[PDB]
RNA sequence: UGGGGAAAGGUUCCAUGUGAACAGCGGUUGGACAUGGGUUAGUCGAUCCUAAGCCAUAGGGAAGUUCCGUUUCAAAGGGGCACUCGUGCCCCGUGUGGCGAAAGGGAAGCCGGUUAAUAUUCCGGCACCUGGAUGUGGGUUUUGCGCGGCAACGCAACUGAACGCGGAGACGACGGCGGGGGCCCCGGGCAGAGUUCUCUUUUCUUCUUAACGGUCUAUCACCCUGGAAACAGUUUGUCUGGAGAUAGGGUUUAAUGGCCGGAAGAGCCCGACACUUCUGUCGGGUCCGGUGCGCUCUCGACGUCCCUUGAAAAUCCGCGGGAGGGAAUAAUUCUCACGCCAGGUCGUACUCAUAACCGCAGCAGGUCCCCAAGGUGAACAGCCUCUGGUUGAUAGAACAAUGUAG
RNA sequence: GUGAAGCCAGAGGAAACUCUGGUGGAGGCUCGCAGCGGUUCUGACGUGCAAAUCGAUCGUCAAAUCUGAGCAUGGGGGCGAA
């Protein structure tokens, strides 16, 4: 009862566009719809609405983020280095 | 309460002062 | 199993050409044409639909009585009223650590 | 018109008193799993 | 139009400026009795289901409006 | 002949912009005492989303330091900002994400966006969905900033022009491949006019320099010259080299 | 091939009469000819507001007819009071034109009848909106501007200047599910009609209740008590819960739901009696249930898709703030009930198509919408039927070749 | 008509994980009416119904589908999936 041997979520494109194409559009995908525990109530209900927006279901809170993802790893490393920077400059 | 029924509150009122100033 | 016709010069489905069928004492199926249905009014704050006022069109609140209009308290239109108890809650406080933190200054910075 | 006329039978021996919530919770997954034919299938295995 | 909820109001209303004219219609099929004023807005209407106090209504209401009694088969001016 | 495609682009009859759908321009608050010698702090009402453009905009509401007023203005959101935000802008602002302060109080390393190329011209620089500028050295005598620009260049620029902390929202978007013919029509029709591309080689003579014949091809030398007449610039301009590129690029 | 509209046509609409011409044959008939008649609005539209866009003003070009420019290097405006009398003052100031939708936004009318030709307009009955004027009833006040409920909130009223905040107007496509109106279907009863060699407690038709109000209810959501793991509640479709579930008790948005007025006095169906006409008259009836992946419209809670997120303005309401004004014998700036007057201008006939529009024409062509019965059947497939509408396209006799179609 | 993600139940294994039955209703998917278009018969007519029509047979049919009104671009100029 698994319904597809390998091609998982991008089946819904049948037989066009090629299997690279296919495959490359599908690990972008799966990480899309998929439901991320908010960050300030800790219930699990964050989903996207634009294209870089993404709100919480149970605090309505929205925050911008990334594209397909609510961060990313530059802009994390990013927060965290000016972080350690500013805090050993002024202390 | 709007403006046009203020201004018609007001100026019924200023006429009810006229009259009364011509009654005494 | 008759059927009707519009009573009305429009001859389109344009989302104001609002039709009802009914039957008369007549003993003849018409057609009663309506008007769009009111919206009701929502929280200046969260935004969701305030109880206890009614829905209508913007002109018709001009001929509806006051207390029909809000509710007796403060904000009683456009807030629900946890917005209202949240608004309570967040000014005392906020003034209250303002008066502490106004208070500390004087003795622990201006003592010499 | 199975999972209706199931889940009625459900709420009315929970409201009777003849099954407690315990089984109640494990019957409704059940019910929602393809276990159950029909109603006599259902009444057997609460007797069971 | 607008029911008077009990016997009180009925002469008041019937007692005013505006009080054009007023009328009688009896149900023999359900005995039903129903009194209507007409004034310049409404049509006010009263509803009896004995019939001793009517008459007494009858002539305790002022005689400066008219009462009518609704003929059966009402037809217009023009001949039948 | 007649006159060729990219010459009718200029006349701006049909190949104008679509702009009934967008609220209001992105800018910053106009220069002003408060923020040139204390700060200020605002509210984030809301986080929306513009057509026509990726970097989803941000709604922020300031007081009014001489009225009794406020107003509202549109800036872009960094990743990370969220709705109820304070945000603070002036000299003596914190370095936080989000904060707008003057670009010659921040320590070398700091990534900022949507800098003014002049004070006051609220925004040039930098104000697309993941890019960012980063600051290279300071002058404090002279007044100048060493920047290096997304494209790689670097720029000198007043040391009182104004930036924003942070990193443009909207990550990765050019990624996955538009894969289906109706989202890049969709994207360059809420746009302008553009998506029909039609290759000068399979035009006429009368309509294309690129031209007809017997066989497809251009005829001649694809790169043309720098200054050259109008209706002539169509092909490869002022092409310094040529071909794929297989070493690494002189140019800094 | 029915009943009505937008664009377009302009009397083609109705009555009476008729020699010639037209209707590719005839004609007593006609969308032809001649003589007369016919289109009534505070509620249906235009009138109001803005969209893409167009044109004045401040300015700059061009020998010039004129081109650019729409808030731009402009000294660009409006609100109140008192004086016999306009002519005297006092405040605010960032901004300051017009045109542009009979399918966008929008204050208000329903039923029955009536003419040879018009009616949501005319007549009868019963209502509503806006603008403008005034008096009674009731309410509030000597504690000067209302009470009740812990709460969600309630009631016939129940002060609010300058300025400011908010809501409604105000919005995508698709998928299944639930509630309501109309249509369709089945059973019983009262009337009338069709068939009958034989059978059929048989087949068919009518059995209706408007706008506008009163009263009792109907998803979501919200409030109070109480504190959950042997985890619980629950949708067709797994969401919800110590950021407070189950359970018990309440408040509220939403009638095209039940009853009462309007309203049986209406409309409809039978019977019986006069009888030139003018005219009629008098008797009865106008009910009770069921069913559903049924068709259509509407409302509500969910779900999916986007590098596509799906108008603006006029107009209307509540709040924060506290300017001004006002009684103890009456005063009153009470959004409550009743009561007085008025609501200007233009279109309204008819067709919307195998004859009323465009194609040289009474042309097998082209041209934007609403309503949508029964049977067979998966079905707006094909075929037969009911309401409604036609029987109009030059005809008569015979059946060779060659043809067109089957 | 076919049946993508998500969800429910059962079975196997030390584990990592693997099988079975339902639920669900995605796709510039598919058969096929109205609409839109116009491949073949090189059919009919060809001083025709018609200065481009008629019949049978055909292509697509929930999306780059069809369409009304208002506005903009004017001749060496416009517009053009060419
Ligand atoms: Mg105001
Ligand atoms: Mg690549
Ligand atoms: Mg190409
Ligand atoms: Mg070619
Ligand atoms: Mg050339
Ligand atoms: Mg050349
Ligand atoms: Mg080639
Ligand atoms: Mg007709
Ligand atoms: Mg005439
Ligand atoms: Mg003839
Ligand atoms: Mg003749
Ligand atoms: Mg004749
Ligand atoms: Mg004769
Ligand atoms: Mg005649
Ligand atoms: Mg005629
Ligand atoms: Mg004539
Ligand atoms: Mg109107
Ligand atoms: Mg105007
Ligand atoms: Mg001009
Ligand atoms: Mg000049
Ligand atoms: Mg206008
Ligand atoms: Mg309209
Ligand atoms: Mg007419
Ligand atoms: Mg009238
Ligand atoms: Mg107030
Ligand atoms: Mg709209
Ligand atoms: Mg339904
Ligand atoms: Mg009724
Ligand atoms: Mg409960
Ligand atoms: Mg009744
Ligand atoms: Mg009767
Ligand atoms: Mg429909
Ligand atoms: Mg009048
Ligand atoms: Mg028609
Ligand atoms: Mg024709
Ligand atoms: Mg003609
Ligand atoms: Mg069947
Ligand atoms: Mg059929
Ligand atoms: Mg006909
Ligand atoms: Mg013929
Ligand atoms: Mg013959
Ligand atoms: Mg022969
Ligand atoms: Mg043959
Ligand atoms: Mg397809
Ligand atoms: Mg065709
Ligand atoms: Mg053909
Ligand atoms: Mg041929
Ligand atoms: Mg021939
Ligand atoms: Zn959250
Ligand atoms: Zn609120």
């Amino acid at each position: 009862s698994k319904r597809t041997k390998k091609v998982g979520i991008s089946g819904k494109y049948g037989t066009r566009y090629g299997a690279s194409l296919r495959k490359l559009v599908k690990k972008q995908e799966v990480t899309q719809h998929a439901r991320y525990t908010c960050t300030f109530c800790g219930k699990n209900s964050v989903r996207r609405t634009a294209v870089g927006i993404w709100s919480c279901k149970s605090c309505k809170k929205t925050m911008a983020g990334g594209a397909y993802t609510v961060s990313t790893p530059a802009a994390a490393a990013m927060r965290s280095t000016l972080r350690r920077l500013r805090e050993i400059t002024e202390a | 309460m709007r403006a046009k029924w203020r201004k018609k509150r007001t100026r019924r009122l200023k006429r009810k002062r006229r009259k009364v100033r011509a009654r005494s | 199993p008759t059927r009707v016709t519009y009573r009305r010069r429009n001859p389109y489905n344009t989302t104001s050409n609002r039709t009802r069928v009914i039957k008369t004492p007549g003993g003849q199926l018409r057609v009663l044409h309506i008007k769009k249905r009111g919206t009701a009014p929502k929280c200046g704050d969260c935004g969701i639909k305030l109880p206890g006022i009614p829905a209508l069109r913007p002109r018709e609140y001009a001929t509806i009585s006051k207390p029909k209009k809000t509710v007796q308290r403060a904000y009683g239109g456009s807030r629900c009223g946890n917005c209202v108890r949240d608004r309570i809650i967040r000014a005392f406080l906020i003034e209250e650590q303002k008066i502490v933190k106004k208070v500390l200054k004087e003795q622990s910075q201006a003592e010499k | 018109r199975r999972q209706r006329v199931l889940r009625r039978l459900l709420v009315k021996y929970r409201a009777s008193g003849k099954i407690d919530k315990h089984l109640y919770h494990e019957l409704y997954h059940l019910a929602k799993g393809n276990t159950f034919k029909h109603k006599r299938a259902l009444v057997e295995h609460i007797h069971r | 139009p607008q029911e008077v909820s009990d016997i009180k109001k009925f002469i008041e209303i019937c007692r005013r400026k505006d009080a054009s004219s007023a009328r009688i219609k009896k149900n023999p099929k359900t005995q039903q009795i129903k009194f209507k004023v007409r004034c310049q807005r409404f049509l006010y209407t009263l509803v009896l289901k004995d019939s001793d106090k009517a008459e007494k209504l009858k002539q305790s209401l002022p005689p400066n409006l008219q009462i009518k009694d609704v003929p059966k088969r009402n037809k217009r001016k023009s001949s039948a | 002949g007649r006159v060729i495609r990219n010459q009718r682009k200029g006349r701006g009859s049909v190949f104008t912009a679509h702009t009934r759908l967008r609220k209001a321009p992105a800018k910053f608050r106009p220069l002003d005492y408060a923020e040139r010698h204390g700060y200020i702090r605002g509210i984030v009402k809301e986080i929306i989303h513009d057509p026509g453009r990726g970097a989803p905009l941000a709604r922020v509401v300031f007081r009014s330091p001489y009225k009794y007023k406020q107003i509202t203005e549109t800036f872009i959101a960094n990743e990370g900002m969220y709705t109820g935000q304070f945000i603070y802008a002036g000299k003596n602002a914190a370095l936080t994400v989000g904060n707008i302060l003057p670009l010659s109080s921040v320590p070398e390393g700091t990534v900022v966006s949507n800098v003014e190329e002049k004070p006051g011209d609220r925004g040039a620089l930098g104000r697309t969905s993941g890019n960012y500028v980063t600051v290279v050295g300071h002058n404090p005598d002279e007044g100048k900033t060493r920047i290096k620009l997304p494209s790689g260049a670097k720029k000198v620029v007043p040391s009182s022009s104004r930036g924003m902390i942070g990193i443009v929202a909207g990550g990765g978007r050019t990624d996955k491949p538009l894969l289906k013919a109706s989202r890049a029509k969709h994207k360059f029709a809420v746009k302008r006019n553009r998506w029909p591309k039609t290759r000068g080689v399979a035009m006429n003579p009368v309509d294309h320099p690129h031209g007809g014949g017997n066989h497809q091809h251009i005829g001649k030398a694809s790169t043309i010259s720098r200054y050259a007449a109008q209706g002539q610039k169509a092909g490869l301009i002022a092409a310094r080299r040529t071909g794929l590129l297989r070493g690494t690029q002189k140019t800094k």
